[PDB]
């Protein structure tokens, strides 16, 4: 023994130790190779699995998740996606020693607005693929009992580990989508408050057009200008209230 | 070791509670996820409450930490 | 496993709800509802008479009662006294808080865990029961012990 | 980088008798090194009391690149330089047959001289004149050795010998 | 032989230190009520900087050369910002990761062997306790140091010997671009860094009943 | 840019005995290389415990190009380089006729002498005389070893021993 | 630096024959070097009376550099260069077979020839004409020496012979 020193000094003052470290010592040389692949296949099957189950139940209930996440509503008037804002409060900063800098509310734009065609549905961002795998590449094999037990033990906390990390990935793009759709609701509401000023576009028309061979009815242009940004005169901002 | 013991048994586990929770209505004493709130406050580690154990490999047992102290606990003596 | 505590130290269940059933048997009030514990107890079975003081036998009483205390995770814990009305309002009101000072200085004392103990007595100042013929025979003369466990 | 002679692990997985040199591949299954493999060839030695392995072309993936780190092979779980395999091949046969083709010598030559004090003729003569060429090529022949064959399931250490870059 | 003194000390210094620990875990509450840093932070969340005192001194460099002092006071660490006060852990804790590999090499054989690998592992475990007992008593030392350089600069600054820190808040309002942009930026800058004043003309005494 | 050293796999068509050298063709059925196929030959051995094919002419189609990586073959499911064939061809009809041709002269020779102690005497003649010179003859060719012959229907897997490009 | 020709202790984990020279490497555990490893090989002495073993491909951990110097061991609580294995090996069994075979052509010969002052003929045939081959091979095969071999779980003692830096 270790821990309780005298004690386990005066174990090992014996011989049986000193026998059974060589009998120990053959099967630690060895063993990490089973383990190293039972953990690997472990992880791959307990990933492929979860990833497919939770698929299921996510394809499951998409009606109420196609009924809340709506970005046709939030969709502009001109087929444009809104822009992205981030705000931000109470933030401070020791840049160094001596000096520090704080503030109460600060205000990003994440990703300016353009055009748009369709609006995006909430699969681009949560839909988890999958692949069924289908090649255990089982080179080496446990032989007695004990190594039996330890690599199925080893399969079972790869699978634990496959499973957390599908769950991790599942909500990481849960809080990507999140942050997304909190942006544009922050949009709107700034957009609302009257501190940003609003996208401008214009439009241009011809008539008729072409050569005699080609030819078209109506050429209209529809050209975005002036991108939506933070204004700086505070003085004309709108407060609002409630009851 | 049953957790819902003298009870209905595991029903699932609330990951917000990080708890296990019986069949009959109550959460078991028992976690399942480890983001919950376990009340711990003995652990190990050399280097510890610092830079941590600094990666570098030294032919002598000194040993240091991304912070600069250097821990003869956790080298070796001669 | 070694390194991660499985399961909260000390814990079980069944001695939970052991325990529960043993003072439900005994005779002194225990319920929850959602994550919220009450426990009465008449005031017969742990005071004297009219006075302030904890009968010696109650002390084992208390000590199985702190032991099932134990078996929670808690952060606020509230006790109030209430009494027979004997002969004034201010007398009864002081009999109330002094009994429950003192039974929340012994709880305290022992190896419970909380952050907040509140106290206070108020004495016959809400009733529940009509039937007020006893005095502190009457089954309204109780100390209440309420809180919420939380996670 | 890798230290002058630390230990690494693999498993061979293409067998071939001790009898005809050849490409031998192995698979690096550990280490920081993945997915890499090792050509290499083997030896024969004057005692069949031990087999070795010569691994020499060392392929990583990642870069197209041909390292040429040699090294040998160590036994886990026994720590031995020798190889698991039969080493009394060839034994039996040739001791059999070299005693048979003596007997039928000696039987027809001794039992055709002791006439002095048919089928019996005949079997002197199948075994008298049918031992001395079978005895002849029994020990043209006898030095055959006994042969050895390496696993195709069995893993396997290997030992450095020199660094890499 | 001396693989067994070298055993016996890791193990020593091993069970002490985890032993000294928990210990100091479990007399927790009063520590961090003594050392308690966060009253004695100043207005502006600066922490106060450290004293170091001594009294009549002399030095003596060569023949007919000798220099005394009655008192003498320096500036150990200046003062600086801070974001949260240090705790007892952070000069008190010490590390603990366990042995577990005694590297079977040298095994007792012989009976006299046994007994004095025993014996030889016994006074090295002696040492690494006693050795771990001589760092937490440096830990102390350092700890003790610390907080009475801060009671001093107290001290001196109550009687008016150091001058207090001075800093100055500038604030800005709208401020940042068209995509970026802040309400209210407050900048916080110090310029006074404390230190002693030699005028003695200033000095204010002070009596007790 | 094919792996030092990597596995590939064929199918065999084209068999041959293992008397005469003769371009082999196998074909590239999966992996990178589709529709390829690859041309060579084999060696023989001292000791007929196995077989091993040499391949040299690598050609990919799509391109008019010629690489000429030189590869082995493995047996798929053996994981050894032995081949699927016969090795017991020639040893019982060498073995009789030297054991008949012995067996003859020591008939007509033993039969003879024995006299002292009209048919038998002919066949005496027979035996004692087509004896030897059949004897002869049989040691002349006794050397001849025992064949092998690969199969026009065995799949195969080839280790590579260069890169390409 | 090492002061000339001082000592170290080691372990050898790795157990080899003393049948084929190769890379054998043990581990320092005390002293200044810690976990310092050493390749090496060993010497056929000329008679089986002891064994030694060469070390000098010396690596120290940490840096990356693999020094040369050469340095030999001896037995541990023994203080001898010896090795501890067995050395009886193949005494007996080339005895025994001369002696069988010298008693077969004896036999044989003898009891023939004191015919004049059907099994026991047979007896005699077999003793006299299986005795001489297995005699010749017997003395053949009377030169293989009696061989040692380490073990893989022996500490050792080495002494130096050079500096270091």
């Amino acid at each position: 023994g270790d821990t309780g020193s005298l004690a386990g000094l005066q174990a090992m003052a014996d011989s049986k130790y000193t026998r059974a470290q060589k009998k120990q010592k053959m099967g630690k040389i060895r063993e990490m190779a089973l383990k190293e692949t039972a953990l690997s296949v472990g992880a791959q099957a307990g990933l492929a699995w979860r990833a497919k189950i939770i698929d299921e139940q996510l394809n499951k209930q998409a009606r109420n998740l196609d009924a809340i996440y709506d970005f046709n509503s939030l969709v502009l008037e001109h087929n444009i996606l809104p822009p992205v804002l981030l705000e931000g409060r109470n933030t401070l900063n020791l840049a160094d020693a001596q000096s520090i800098r704080i503030s109460d509310r600060t205000y990003k734009v994440a990703k300016q607005a353009h055009f748009i065609t369709t609006p995006p549905t909430w699969r681009q961002y949560l839909w988890m693929d999958y692949v069924k795998p289908e090649a255990p590449n089982v080179t080496l094999l446990p032989k007695t009992k004990a190594e039996k037990e330890i690599w199925c033990i080893y399969t079972e906390r790869g699978w634990k580990n496959g499973i957390d990390q599908a769950n991790t990935i599942l909500e990481e793009n849960i809080a990507r989508i999140k942050e997304d759709f909190g942006g544009m609701i922050l949009y709107r509401k700034l957009l609302a408050m009257n501190m940003v000023s609003p996208p401008y576009v214009s439009h241009t028309d011809l008539g008729v057009t072409g050569d005699g061979s080609e030819i078209h009815i109506d050429d209209r242009v529809l050209r975005i200008t002036a991108l939506p940004e933070l204004n700086v005169n505070s003085a004309e901002w709108r407060a609002a209230v409630a009851k | 070791d049953g957790c819902c013991s003298k009870m209905g048994g595991i029903n699932y586990c609330d990951s917000s509670a990080g708890r296990l929770v019986c069949n009959n209505g109550f959460y078991s004493t028992c976690y399942c996820t480890r983001h919950a709130v376990m009340d711990l406050q003995f652990l190990m580690g050399c280097c510890l409450w610092h830079g941590g154990v600094y990666p570098q490999l030294n032919s002598s047992g000194l040993v240091v930490c991304n912070d600069g102290y250097v821990s003869e606990e956790c080298s070796l003596q001669k | 496993v070694p390194k991660l505590p499985c399961r909260v130290d000390g814990a079980c269940d069944a001695t939970i709800i052991k325990m529960m059933t043993d003072l439900n048997k005994k005779g002194i009030k225990v319920a929850s509802v959602g994550q919220n514990y009450l426990i009465s107890i008449p005031a017969s079975a742990l005071f004297a008479d009219q006075s302030p003081r904890l009968n010696w036998a109650s002390y084992s009483l208390l000590n199985e009662i702190a032991a099932f205390l134990k078996q929670f995770r808690k952060i606020a814990i509230t006790v109030t006294s209430y009494s027979s009305k004997y002969v004034s309002v201010k007398r009864e009101r002081a009999l109330t808080l002094a009994r429950s000072r003192v039974v929340s200085e012994y709880l305290w004392s022992q190896g419970v865990d909380s952050r907040i103990i509140f106290t206070q007595g108020l004495g016959s100042d809400k009733p529940i029961t009509s039937y007020t013929l006893g005095g502190d025979r009457s089954p309204n003369a109780r100390v209440e012990i309420t809180f919420r466990r939380a996670v | 980088i890798i230290k002058t002679g630390d230990i690494m692990f693999a498993v061979l997985d293409t067998s071939v008798n001790s009898d005809e040199p050849g490409p031998i591949l192995a698979t690096i299954v550990t280490g920081k090194l993945k997915g890499s493999k090792l050509i290499g060839s083997f030896n024969l030695p004057s005692n069949a009391d031990k087999m070795v392995i010569t691994f020499n072309t060392m392929s990583i993936p990642g870069a197209e690149k041909t390292i040429s780190i040699s090294a040998y092979a160590i036994d886990p779980n026994t720590a031995r330089t020798a190889l698991a395999s039969r080493t009394n091949h060839h034994y039996l046969m040739r001791y059999g047959s070299l005693f048979a083709s003596s007997f039928l010598q000696g039987f027809g030559n001794a039992f055709q001289s002791a006439n002095t004090t048919s089928t019996l003729e005949n079997a002197v003569i199948g075994l008298a004149t049918v031992g001395k060429a079978w005895s002849q090529q029994a020990q043209q022949l006898f030095n055959t050795p006994t042969t050895v064959e390496v696993y195709s399931g069995t893993g396997l250490g290997i030992l450095f010998t020199q660094d890499v870059t």
